[PDB]
């Protein structure tokens, strides 16, 4: 009913307002130890809001889709052989979040398509085909997830604004550069640490 | 009336794989180690979590993309390291 | 106590890695912590340069932009 729908929309607006207010809340270190802190309450509100949106869409008899880039079908046209292409497309379009294939999946796809239709393809060419396809769709899936990240990043506070303050302050810029050196180093350190643990737990 | 973009953002937030309290406490611990007393906008914590999960996932994606084997294959620390040297920065 | 193994396995799987070794759990915790240390270090630098007592979301954004491809294009 029209009234019900209108009401639900009002409720959505309410939850949005509450979420914004919580987002502005300033947490001290104590509150960062709190299981009930503004951050967690915010998360809860977000869940409530999503469920509510579901109900709203079911009332309108429209899809519950939010228009996320990540729900768009990713085409694969990469080879001369539509059958291979089709298998690859079905592979990367599997239902759920965990769709991301490894090389083995791609190779197996190429092989099954090449066998089913008897394309008479040598293993070298089959392998190069699989490698190129795996690279293409792997990069595609990565960039799609990245796009999804930057599209949905931040909040109303980041909607307002903006120029990096370091561009007008050489001292701050210097500090940030030093910080970058430290960052790269510490990352390298933890990575190589576990690599070396692996090497010592080998020989 | 709420626009779809807002709904999209909040939806993305509900999809994070790391528990939010342990993450919050990790941030707390780091601030303690840094000996910084500053407060934090709840929004800032959210930003940190979304970014951190993206960073980890990208790390695994890069490892995946650098492993060409096609045998049933287990990822180890050296694989991580290699992938970072190849696709990193 | 910390962040959990099923979550780490899920993070790996999201990137197309089905199987991880025993060291990967501890390494993932370590990398997570190091990354957070980097972002927070930059963010706090921004906050303190502005003589501010609360780290904002903008500070974290500016910090993130210096961490490489992660926020590229935002």
């Amino acid at each position: 009913s029209r009234r019900q729908i209108q009401r639900l929309e009002q409720l959505l607006a309410l939850y949005v307002a509450e979420i914004r207010r919580l987002q502005e809340k300033e947490l001290d270190l104590s509150e960062l130890d709190d299981p009930d802190s503004a951050y967690l309450q915010e998360a809860r509100l977000k869940r409530k809001l999503i469920r509510l949106f579901g109900r709203l869409c079911e009332l309108k008899d429209c899809s519950s889709l939010t228009g996320r880039v990540i729900e768009q079908r990713i085409p694969y046209r990469g080879t001369r052989y539509p059958e291979v292409n089709r298998r690859i497309e079905r592979l990367i379009n599997k239902p759920g979040p965990d769709t991301f294939p490894d090389y083995g999946d791609v190779l197996r796809a190429v092989e099954k398509a090449a066998a089913r239709h008897s394309l008479g393809l040598p293993r070298q060419q089959l392998q190069l085909m699989a490698q190129d396809a795996f690279r293409d769709v792997g990069i595609r899936l990565q960039e799609r997830r990245h796009l999804d990240l930057i599209y949905n990043f931040g909040c109303h506070l980041t909607d307002d604004y903006g120029v990096d303050p370091a561009l007008s302050d050489p001292v701050l810029a210097r500090r940030l550069r030093e910080n970058r050196s430290l960052a790269m180093s510490r990352l390298d350190e933890v990575i190589s640490k576990y690599a070396m643990l692996q090497d010592k737990s080998e020989e | 009336t709420v626009a779809l973009r807002e709904i999209r953002r909040y939806q993305k937030s509900t999809e994070l794989l790391i528990r939010k309290l342990p993450f919050q406490r990790l941030v707390r611990e780091i601030c303690q180690d840094f000996k910084t007393d500053l407060r934090w906008q709840s929004a800032a914590i959210g930003a940190l979590q979304e970014a951190a999960e993206a960073f980890l996932v990208a790390l695994f994606e890069d490892t995946n993309l650098c492993t060409i084997h096609a045998k049933r294959v287990t990822i180890f620390p050296k694989d991580i390291q290699l992938a970072r040297r190849i696709r990193g920065e | 106590q910390g962040i959990t193994k099923p979550a780490i396995r899920r993070l790996a799987r999201r990137g197309g890695v089905k199987r991880i070794s025993g060291l990967i759990y501890e390494e993932t915790r370590g990398v997570l912590k190091v990354f957070l240390e980097n972002v927070i270090r930059d963010a706090v630098t921004y906050t303190e340069h502005a003589k501010r007592k609360t780290v904002t979301a903008m500070d974290v954004v500016y910090a993130l932009k210096r961490q490489g491809r992660t926020l590229y294009g935002f």
